[PDB]
């Protein structure tokens, strides 16, 4: 698993509080957090979860939640 | 007795505080690792935490987020420092943990906080050298939604012809803010790149560090918050203004100090700003 940003198409399906969950849910992948502003969540995956993922047509893409510091 | 950092002089916040201005009223979130709200030349209104293992915003185990407070909106009293904004309320929106790391996920939820609870004004002393749609989505409908955002343009120095400006400091919605020192220098660490806006002092800047001390760092983190300050100083004598206007009167009014690649407009001044 790694964690992961993954975001949602404007319209092509999830957004719903739920069926994002579900979308990412029922891919292995685990949630812990849906952004309000944001179309997204960041999530836990396998390499399985992502590559169905980004072919789902509810996904526009899954990028890895990256790590900043301090400038 | 009060000192007086000379970056705060330098960037003619003096001059605003003269005329009656301060940053009264205005909410300025300082997105960093926390601050420490019990340091006596500081006042801290409300905040949040989003780093999971320090779910306390106003414990600061970096001392990152309160140097960074201080330089934006230390109390103008007897003891310290003075900040920019001195009456500014601030907010600690903790996105980094003690080692003043953060996943953008956190950072995403902090600029969420910001936006929910009408923040004027971001300060994002903080970057990395990798981009994010999710972070540009967020930073963009903050500033969309009438929010300041300033942020470090990083610590990467220079590298030829090619940008080394961190995200979300890239960004076009964001005022992206490189460093000089007290000469106009620009400092060899200062990212350099087309995307740079402006320059403020980030070399040996004293201000307010845990435990009720004072101690100096540099960066372009410690030249982005002048800049936030900066914006609550505007607003609080243009409370009409956007944050569009805002950001084209520190750039149209800074003073000129070279090539835009490594100095972009040049040195805020917020006395010109605000006229
Ligand atoms: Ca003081
Ligand atoms: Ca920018």
């Amino acid at each position: 698993e790694k964690k992961y940003i993954v975001g949602f198409k404007q319209t092509m399906s999830a957004m719903s509080s739920a069926k994002k969950k579900d979308v990412i849910s029922q891919k292995g992948g685990k949630v812990e957090k849906q952004f309000k502003y944001v179309n997204a969540a960041a999530a836990t995956l396998d390499e399985k979860a992502v590559k169905e993922l980004k072919k789902d047509p509810s996904v526009a893409y899954v990028e890895e939640d990256h790590i900043a510091h301090e400038y | 007795a009060q000192s007086v950092p000379y970056g705060i002089s330098q960037i003619k916040a003096p001059a605003l505080h003269s005329q009656g201005y301060t940053g009264s009223n205005v909410k300025v979130a300082v997105i960093d690792s926390g601050i420490d709200s019990s340091h006596p030349d500081l006042n801290v209104r409300g905040g949040a935490s989003f780093v999971p293992s320090e779910t306390n915003p106003y414990q600061d185990g970096s001392s990152h987020g309160t140097h960074v407070a201080g330089t934006i909106a230390a109390l103008n009293n007897s003891i310290g420092v003075l900040g920019v904004s001195p009456s500014a309320s601030l907010y600690a929106v903790k996105v980094l943990d003690s080692t003043g790391s953060g996943q953008y996920s956190w950072i995403i939820n902090g600029i969420e906080w910001a936006i929910s609870n009408n923040m004027d004004v971001i300060n994002m002393s903080l970057g990395g050298p990798t981009g994010s749609t999710a972070l540009k989505t967020v930073v963009d409908k903050a500033v969309s939604s009438g929010i300041v955002v300033a942020a470090a343009a990083g610590n990467e120095g220079s590298s030829g012809s090619t940008s080394t400006v961190g995200y979300p400091a890239k960004y076009p919605s964001t005022i992206a803010v490189g460093a000089v020192n007290s000469s106009n220098q620009r400092a060899s660490f200062s990212s350099a790149g087309s995307e740079l806006d402006v320059m403020a002092p980030g070399v040996s800047i004293q201000s307010t560090l845990p435990g009720g001390t004072y101690g100096a760092y540099n960066g372009t983190c410690m030249a982005t918050p002048h800049v936030a300050g900066a914006a609550a100083l505007i607003l609080s004598k243009h409370p009409t203004w956007t944050n569009a206007q805002v950001r084209d009167r520190l750039e149209s009014t800074a003073t000129y100090l070279g090539n835009s690649f490594y100095y972009g407009k040049g040195l805020i001044n917020v006395q010109a700003a605000a006229q």
